[PDB]
């Protein structure tokens, strides 16, 4: 029906101009998924100004909510193929991948066939874009599923698009080399912001931008969650079901709470029933924002910093018990503990009057981007270690200094002929380009690459991958 | 050949010692039939599971063998168990008899969260048609749910007076003799543990009965049970506390070495004799108190024990100048 | 560059003449090669040592190697696939890839080896990340298998390791490289690349400069002979990796101000130190040492500073969340000051 | 016998108390009928099943028998019965009203393994027309990402005190018995918040001694009179607190993890202190709660926290 | 390996445990022979002892036919499959040649050691395992195993040898492999290996064939002994306590630095600073009060696995600034 449907379904895209972010590596999938039939008319051999054609299969992978499928579908609508879709919920094992699919892989569609074939439209229309959506999700019922699917990236000969949610994860291994993988990341606020104001724009209601930019905040980017919480619709709203570690942030800081009037209004009581409102976001937020506040609770004779220092030492006390307990959950016991602690303490140490706005907590962004780079220095190290002889830790403490001397600093001095000493040097160790790009990403400091890496000509980097796409040395078992 | 922990068994209720608050109020449960869901919960060695069986006996007599289920442990602690076999007793029918089921369940704390939501479930289920009766060592580590379901009853440690009562219906029925300050020992150490007694009685016995007739003295109790003697900590705590550091560290170091005793029940011992001292300032018992429970944490992680022995000596000697 | 020049048998080290000369007796015993432990500071090289000895004992066919894939059942339905990196005579375990399944993987994979058919070498890299589950696992091995496994553990300061362990091997320590074996290790790889050395107070000083680190004092070397086009003259400034710098500020900026508006920029440094790859010990044992040598402060102030450093490394190896400890820290300095 | 938490469990939408903003959300959706999966978590025992029974009810009207599908931790939910037996409902034909749809029902949501959770991703997704999942879970932290951003995640605050008096309030009216002030109030102070737990202490404290008065309930819950907990913490010589705590506490059996537990309460509520010094003795007395729950519950450590409260109150 | 040439085949040989042994004689000429629970420290004995009674009641040729011996790897399948199996294997046929020499029992030896790290519930299947159908268990705590077992197996506490029995058999040792050793080396292997036994022979061992690789037929000095269980030797120790009994921090700091960097990098230099701080007879009791807490909180520190670099710098400090 018309006003039966979810608001993530009815406001769903339609065409590749509508969904935000992420618009090269969309670009990226649609062009291979077009120069595929040119690829394997050349026997998947001669990469053709991408160093995309030697990939029989793609790979997309990233945060959860971002566009993965929906954009491998409409990719796959709008050049006309035909989709067979497979997912979590269908027993992927071994023996029931070979019946399957093993045999659909190379067959043409027989609705295809039936559906159009006689207007001059596109000659694709019979063949398979087998999407295999989920292929993180297999679950120990799924026996070899990775393996026998690692194979069918190879010896295929329809395009096979993989989704996953983590593609460093290590049994996502055997997907190592023999498919592109092209990644999303987090949309930037400004897409998800015209996104939201042209859903609001048709569903005839308006917000304030603060609220769109602390829902953006709160939802870390994942825009399913965005339109699904935007559906629950306005201050009661914002006030108490959806931005309510604002509200606890904000009232756990006041200074007119802990005053003797005001604590025997607000008894200590309401403060660890403000802090169980919400048990995930208060112990963060308070953190995030504690010592932005200017004081009215101090001592006679304490000044800003000690107190802040003693906040910070009860905030690394309820940091151990939030450890202890989460080690084992039925210690629910000790949750009031963890109130008085992590929130409760510091707050009403250091309580007072906000100096700005509240900011929601940086810790969870921080947290997501470094385990994403110990996973991409653990996958370098899986390839560098038959070479250095290193610590998975120690490499990234004293190899790479070394390492941005020999690949990046030839290109800044000798200019655009020093490509063939930089493939001997990177193959010396069985690295590749996206090792090399994931390389200079980690340089933090006086260091820093992210604004030289763009400040070479773009005709450079074309060389470079051009000339890399030919020769490889990736053997050594 | 049996142990003595089945053979002196309690086979019906009047068996049962130093209980009374509970078994009154069971009897009155029993010869009114309104036997609610149970809750036996209280330290070791105590005999929840020996009136639950004995209460299942003389309700069912012959048939306790039919209509009493009688689990234990993980053994092999899938939900599969929770989710079958409970659940099939409780919601099939018996045959030639009258009555609710009964199924009681050994040490039940140590199941999961999600164990004990299921068994919830099950219980609030045919909650009409049958009775639970759980035991546990801990009333803590049970969700409040099923605390709730269910009535409490917390079997409090025997007084003298019981065990005292048991020691004499074993010297009844074994030929033993016991010195008057051996019961004595048995009972300061047993804390309200008749599993222990009976444990410790049986072992010294077949450790001194060369003619079946000995005197069973408090050395070979305190040897086989592994207790310290009160003689050998108020040496060591007079060597301690009046002493040099080097005659102290060694009666402490050969105390401990010379009779196989850990620093633990010695931190236990020491500060159970200093609770009674007449003390002058109370800064001296709040360093003691708090160092020692300092020194007690961390001997409970295992780090070098003659580092730790130095630093109760240490501190013993430095509360006690005030 | 310095994996060019890595000595690939026991008559190329140039270190630690003691050493070599109880590896080379060592080595002529093939029969009986008990169990060894090998422990010191990082960058020593006693992984070196490790697979020179092996060279030395079996052909030198040890140094070409691979990485396999071998799989093994949990407890629960996670059948997992794990790397090792191995040799034709011998193979090394890393147990830092998985952090639970250690006491299970260890013991199943050297049954399955000891089971294959003279005998076989297992180096157990970074034998300090073993629980003592793990450990127990392993003295379970050793007193099994003692005919076709021989564990040579390499560790650094082998204080989380069970006594039964340290009893059933021998136990090695190679101590850091003095300046002066620096200098000739060094001035080696210059004559070899036909380095331009203008005098040779620089190899002292980088030796220096290092802090006793081998293979550190190589990799700088090698970073600032890349910036002086391969002329290393007087003027040489020494060249700290990417992130020592940003310490180095840092550490300036609490000495010069104590104040919350600095520690949030404090606070902006350590997120962007920790989510780039770097542990959070680390960042305090450099940042406790870097503050206690300015001349600025006084003895009671360093004596201070040590004390809360050593409380918050004990609640960091004890918490999951390194940047509260960090912040934690950073404020107390700041309240000491 | 027939337990009043059940007897009297709510069946309207309207007869919940609690949280307000959150119920008229739920009556709106049900007068409405769009009902987007929903997680649902928070505290034990605050009507969070009651809250999702009584929605599916109003929303389904005469047909609950036949388009509702509840799955608790008693039934089989793996991978097997997943891809099956909710697949094969989710596809169902039913006739509904144009507002309502299907509903299942999946209470302790966090006890599914993440293996079986993965495959309900794309079933709840495709399906959207016929079926709306609601998930009930104490934690919503063990759900996965994915589910988490598919379904709107709804907070139960834990129940105030005026509420849960109301409650009892409506409860001893309708079953007249008598009572006392103080002995509701010791209800409360027990209940922290679990509705069921409240209710179920004040049936049994009906049953066994009638009349509602402290003693009895402190009796019946077989916990730590405050009462005498309070004057162990507010002694003023830390021998009388000491020999309290010897004599009247650690020798009736009581075990410390209850001690802690009551100490920890009744400091909660010591409103003659200032707010200062009970933070610092919470402080204190979640260290040796920690203390106790990793192995050792000796009396040393109780007597070493009592020590350390008089300190601090000194 | 001389700790299975040289190890205790029969009763007299051992030597440290004495009190053990006479009653397992005594026991010995009845069939009487049962369940019996052994434990203690490490390299105490308790494995010799069980192998030699074997040897001598069962014979050399049935070793491995109904002497069984089994290890804590990794089941209950293994119980339920085998262990109760080889419990209930019809005993093989002793020949004459046997019963010429050894007198045999009617039961089979199974032999269960690490008893201590077992699951409950094979516990709970163990024990009806041993009843129905001997055993010889052995742990080193005596709190992980659940009671049942205990209740009929007889408990022996095998005593941690002291420094006065221990070093005769070392001397015969020090005789039988013909090694040259120095005059005071003997004791300072025992005391660095004290408590446990077979580590001093394994240290013995050791220096032995690597003192011989050098040719010199020298007497084996104390310093090798000492390089080789890693101890601190006594001469960077004395730098040490020199360099903190009168210095300022960057002093102290320089040199603990360069202890880490180069020296040995154990950190077990608490242990001999505590030995020497104590033992010691020219600080008051003031100082030591001090010393010992400092002690015990560094080693408290240590223990959590975490840097070492930091945690001696900063006792250092502590115990320069008394
Ligand atoms: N770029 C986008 N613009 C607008 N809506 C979007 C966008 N990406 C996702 N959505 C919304 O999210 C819904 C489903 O997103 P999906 O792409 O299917 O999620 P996903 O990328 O597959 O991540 P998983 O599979 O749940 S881990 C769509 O129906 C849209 O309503
Ligand atoms: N009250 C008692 N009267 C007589 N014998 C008792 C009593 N309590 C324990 N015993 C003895 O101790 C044995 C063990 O009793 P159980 O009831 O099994 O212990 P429990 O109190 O139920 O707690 P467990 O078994 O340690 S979980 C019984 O078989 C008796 O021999
Ligand atoms: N707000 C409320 N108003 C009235 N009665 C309530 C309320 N909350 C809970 N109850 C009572 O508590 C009983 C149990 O509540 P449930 O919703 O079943 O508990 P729960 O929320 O599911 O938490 P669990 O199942 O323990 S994790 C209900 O049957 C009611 O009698
Ligand atoms: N009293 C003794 N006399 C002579 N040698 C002994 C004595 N006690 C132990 N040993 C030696 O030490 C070795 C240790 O053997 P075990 O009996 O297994 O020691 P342990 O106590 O079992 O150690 P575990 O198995 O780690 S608990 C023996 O093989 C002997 O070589
Ligand atoms: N005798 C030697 N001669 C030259 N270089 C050496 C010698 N010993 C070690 N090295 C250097 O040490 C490096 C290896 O260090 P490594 O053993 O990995 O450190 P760690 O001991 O911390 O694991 C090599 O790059 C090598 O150049
Ligand atoms: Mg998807
Ligand atoms: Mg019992
Ligand atoms: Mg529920
Ligand atoms: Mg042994």
């Amino acid at each position: 029906r018309e006003e039966d449907k979810l608001w993530t379904v009815k406001y769903a895209p339609t065409n590749l101009q509508q969904v935000c972010g992420n618009k090269g590596s969309v670009m990226k999938l649609k062009n291979w998924l077009a120069n595929w039939e040119n690829s394997k008319k050349n026997s998947f051999k001669h990469a053709g100004k991408d160093g995309s054609g030697v990939f029989r299969a793609a790979m997309l992978y990233g945060p959860p909510g971002i566009g993965k499928t929906t954009a491998a579908h409409l990719v796959a609508q709008e050049l006309g193929y035909d989709i067979l879709e497979q997912n979590a919920s269908d027993v992927r094992s071994k023996t029931l991948l070979n019946a399957g699919v093993k045999n659909a892989l190379d067959n043409m569609s027989v609705v295809g066939y039936f559906k159009h074939n006689e207007e001059a439209q596109n000659l694709n229309g019979k063949h398979f874009v087998i999407i295999m959506d989920e292929v993180d999700g297999m679950s120990g019922g799924d026996r070899g599923g990775v393996g026998q699917l690692a194979q069918f990236c190879r010896k295929t000969s329809t395009p096979l698009i993989l989704i996953c949610n983590e593609r460093n994860l290590p049994k996502m291994r055997p997907f190592d080399r023999v498919c592109l993988d092209i990644q999303f990341r987090r949309p930037d606020a400004n897409s998800i912001k015209s996104r939201l104001m042209t859903i609001a724009i048709r569903e005839k209601f308006k917000l304030d931008p603060n609220v769109i930019d602390r829902l953006i905040q709160t939802t870390r980017g994942d825009i399913r969650q965005v339109i699904n919480l935007l559906s629950t619709i306005s201050k009661a709203w914002e006030k108490n079901i959806a931005l309510k570690p604002f509200d606890i942030a904000h009232k756990m800081l006041d200074g007119q709470i802990y005053s003797d009037i005001g604590s025997r209004n607000f008894t200590l009581n309401d403060k660890i029933a403000l802090y169980f409102d919400d048990f995930d976001f208060t112990p963060l937020m308070i953190q995030e924002n504690y010592l932005s506040t200017r004081p009215s609770v101090l001592k006679p004779g304490q000044s800003h910093l000690e107190a802040v220092a003693e906040a910070a030492n009860c905030i690394s006390l309820g940091d151990i018990v939030e450890k202890k307990i989460r080690s084992s959950e039925q210690l629910w016991s000790l949750l009031p503990l963890h109130a008085v602690l992590s929130s409760v303490y510091p707050a009403s140490k250091v309580a007072g009057h906000m100096a700005g706005r509240i900011n929601f907590t940086a810790w969870l962004g921080q947290n997501s981007k470094s385990a994403k780079y110990y996973r991409l220095l653990q996958e370098i190290h899986y390839h560098t270690r038959l070479g250095t002889s290193t610590d998975k830790i120690g490499l990234r403490l004293d190899y790479l200094p070394t390492f941005r001397k020999r690949l990046l600093d030839p290109f800044l001095k000798q200019g655009a002929d020093a490509i063939s000493s930089v493939i001997e040097v990177m193959d010396d160790y069985y690295l590749t380009k996206e090792d090399w790009d994931s390389i200079m990403e980690f340089f933090v400091g006086p260091d820093v690459t992210t604004a030289i890496i763009k400040k070479i000509p773009a005709t450079v980097k074309s060389g470079f991958t051009r000339k890399y796409n030919s020769m490889t040395h990736p053997v050594a078992i | 050949n049996l142990p003595w922990v089945e053979k002196y068994r309690p086979e019906t209720l009047d068996e049962v010692y130093g209980q009374n608050e509970v078994i009154t109020t069971v009897r009155k449960f029993v010869d009114e039939g309104k036997l609610p869901h149970l809750l036996f919960y209280g330290p070791p060695g105590t005999g929840k599971t020996s009136t639950i069986v004995a209460l299942a006996r003389e309700i069912y007599g012959k048939n306790y063998s039919n209509m009493v289920l009688e689990l234990n442990a993980s053994d092999d602690r899938g939900i599969d168990v929770v989710r079958n076999q409970i659940k099939d007793f409780a919601s099939t029918r018996q045959i030639f008899s009258k009555g609710f089921k009964l199924i009681i369940l050994d040490e039940a704390d140590a199941m999961t969260n999600a164990a004990q939501n299921a068994l919830r479930r099950v219980i609030e289920r045919y909650t009409k048609n049958t009775r639970f009766c759980v035991l546990a060592n801990y009333a803590h580590k049970l969700t409040p749910a099923l605390l709730s379901r269910c009535t409490r009853f917390r079997f409090q440690p025997l007084p003298q007076e019981a065990i005292e009562r048991r020691i004499a219906n074993v010297l009844v029925h074994e030929k033993l003799k016991l010195s008057p300050n051996a019961e004595k020992a048995l009972i300061e150490l047993s804390n309200g543990d008749m599993r222990r007694v009976l444990n410790v009685l049986q072992s010294c016995k077949a450790t001194l009965d060369n003619p079946d007739e000995d005197e069973i003295s408090d050395d070979v109790i305190y040897e086989c049970c592994g207790a310290p003697r009160p003689s050998d900590l108020k040496a060591v705590l007079k060597s301690i506390l009046e002493d040099d550091w080097g005659t102290a560290h060694y009666t402490l170091n050969k105390v401990r070495s010379a009779k196989g005793l850990a620093l633990i029940d010695l931190i236990e011992g020491i500060v159970k004799i200093l609770e009674d001292y007449e003390l002058q300032n109370e800064e001296t018992r709040v360093h003691l108190l708090t160092k020692l429970a300092d020194i007690e944490y961390s001997i409970s992680k295992g780090g070098n024990d003659q580092i730790q022995g130095s630093a109760v000596i240490g501190a013993i000697k430095a509360s006690f100048e005030n | 560059w310095v994996d060019k020049y890595r000595p690939k048998s026991l008559n190329a080290l140039s270190h630690n003449e003691e050493l070599t000369n109880f590896l080379k007796s060592l080595s002529d015993q093939p029969r009986d090669l008990p169990h060894l432990l090998l422990y010191g500071p990082n960058g020593t090289g006693k992984k070196t040592r490790c697979m020179a000895l092996l060279e030395s004992i079996f052909g030198p066919g040890v140094y070409r190697l691979k990485i396999d894939v071998r799989q093994f059942v949990t407890a629960s339905n996670r059948k997992l696939e794990l790397n090792v990196v191995s040799s034709p005579y011998h193979l090394e375990i890393t147990p830092s890839d998985m952090g639970n399944n250690d006491r299970i993987v260890i013991q199943e994979l050297l049954k399955e080896v000891a089971q294959m058919e003279r005998y076989k070498c297992v180096i157990i890299n970074e034998a300090n990340s073993l629980t003592k589950d793990a450990q127990a696992a392993l003295r379970r091995t050793m007193e099994k298998y003692s005919k076709n496994i021989r564990l040579i553990m390499v560790c650094d300061s082998m204080s989380p390791i069970i006594a039964p362990i340290k009893s059933r091997c021998l136990l090695i320590r190679c101590p850091a490289p003095s300046d002066s074996e620096i200098s000739t290790i060094l001035s080696d790889v210059v004559t070899n690349e036909r380095i331009q050395l203008e005098t040779k107070d620089i190899l002292k000083r980088i030796a220096q400069a290092s802090n006793g680190n081998l293979r550190v004092s190589l990799l700088m070397l090698e970073s600032m002979a890349l910036n002086n086009e391969l002329a290393l003259k007087s003027s040489s400034p020494i060249i700290k990796p990417d992130w020592i710098i940003v310490i180095h500020k840092l550490t300036r900026k609490i000495v010069k101000e104590r104040s919350v508006n600095s520690l949030i920029e404090c606070r902006a440094v350590l997120y962007d130190l920790l989510a780039h790859c770097i542990p959070a010990n680390i960042i305090l044992k450099e940042l406790t040492f870097s503050l206690l040598d300015v001349e600025t402060l006084n003895t009671t102030n360093k004596s201070s500073i040590i004390e809360y450093s050593s409380v918050f490394d004990e609640r960091l190896s004890l918490g999951n969340k390194a940047i509260f400890h960090l912040e934690g820290f950073i404020a107390k300095v700041m309240c000491c000051l | 016998q027939l337990p009043w938490v059940e007897k009297y469990r709510p069946q309207v939408l309207s007869d919940i108390v609690g949280n307000k903003e959150t119920i008229d959300r739920l009556q709106q959706i049900a007068k409405d009928g769009n009902m987007p999966h929903m997680i649902i978590s928070g505290m034990p025992g605050i009507g969070k099943t009651t809250s999702v029974h009584c929605l599916a009810h109003e929303l389904l009207g005469r047909s609950y028998a036949d388009g509702v599908l509840e799955l608790n931790a008693s039934d089989d939910r793996g991978i097997d019965v997943v891809r099956n037996q909710i697949k094969h409902f989710a596809q169902k034909k039913l006739h509904l009203p144009p507002g309502k749809h299907k509903i299942v029902i999946l209470d302790e949501a966090d006890s599914m393994t993440a293996g079986a959770q993965q495959a309900l991703r794309r079933t709840m997704e495709l399906y959207s027309n016929s079926t709306r999942f609601a998930f009930a879970c104490n934690q919503s932290n063990k759900i996965i990402e994915p589910l988490q951003s598919r379904c709107a995640i709804l907070r139960y605050s834990k129940l105030s005190d005026e509420d849960v008096l109301k409650r009892l309030l409506q409860i001893i009216k309708l079953e007249d018995v008598k009572y006392t002030n103080d002995g509701l109030e010791a209800i409360i102070f027990t209940a922290e918040g679990d509705m069921r737990q409240a209710i179920n202490n004040l049936q049994s404290t009906v049953a066994g001694h009638g009349l509602v008065n402290a003693d009895n309930v402190f009796k019946i819950v077989d916990s730590p009179h405050p009462l005498i907990v309070k004057k162990m913490l507010l002694a003023s010589n830390l021998e009388d607190s000491i020999q309290i705590l010897r004599t009247d506490l650690w020798k009736k059996g009581y075990s410390s993890i209850d001690i802690v537990t009551t100490s920890f309460r009744v400091t909660k509520n010591l409103a003659q202190v200032k707010e200062s010094v009970r933070l610092e003795m919470i402080k204190e007395i979640g260290l040796t709660h920690m203390r106790i729950l990793e192995g050792v519950g000796t009396y040393l450590q109780l007597a070493s926290m009592l020590a350390k409260i008089h300190k601090l109150n000194n | 390996p001389w700790v299975e040439k040289y190890r205790p085949k029969n009763l007299d040989e051992v030597t440290a445990q004495d009190h053990a042994v006479t009653v397992l004689k005594k026991t010995l000429k009845s069939a009487n022979l049962p369940h019996m629970l052994f434990y203690g420290p490490p390299g105490t004995g308790k494995t010799s002892t069980i192998l030699a009674l074997t040897k001598e009641l069962y014979g050399p040729d049935l070793m491995k036919s109904r002497i069984l011996e089994l290890n804590a790897s990794d089941g209950i399948s293994i119980v339920r499959e085998k262990v109760k199996n080889f419990a209930r294997l019809t005993v093989s046929k002793p020949s004459k040649h046997d019963l010429e020499n050894y007198p045999c029992p009617p039961y089979k030896i199974i032999i269960l050691d690490e008893a201590d790290s077992m699951t409950a519930d094979a516990q709970s299947a163990l024990r009806r395992t041993m009843e129905t159908y001997r055993f010889c268990l052995i742990c080193n705590y005596v709190t992980r195993i659940i009671d049942p077992l205990a209740s009929r197996c007889s408990k022996f506490r095998f005593k941690a040898l002291d420094a006065s029995n221990a070093i005769d058999r070392l001397r015969f040792i020090s005789e039988q492999e013909n090694v040259k050793c120095d005059d005071g080396v003997l004791e300072r292997i025992l005391d660095i290996s004290a408590g446990d036994l077979r580590r001093g022979i394994t240290l013995l061992q050791s220096a032995s064939k690597g003192a011989q690789y050098l040719g010199d037929g020298k007497n084996i000095t104390s310093t090798q002994v000492e390089e080789l269980a890693g101890v601190v030797p006594h001469d960077i120790l004395i730098e040490i306590v020199e360099k903190v009994k009168s210095g300022d921090f960057d002093e102290i700091k320089k040199y603990v630095n360069t202890f880490m960097k180069s020296g040995w990098s154990a950190a077990s230099v608490v242990n001999q600073l505590h030995e020497y701080y104590i033992t010691n007879d020219n600080f008051d009791t003031n100082f030591k009060n001090q010393i010992s807490w400092l002690l015990f909180t560094t080693d408290s520190r240590l223990n959590n696995g975490t840097n070492e670099h930091i945690q001696l710098l900063n006792l250092l400090v502590k115990i320069s600034q008394l």
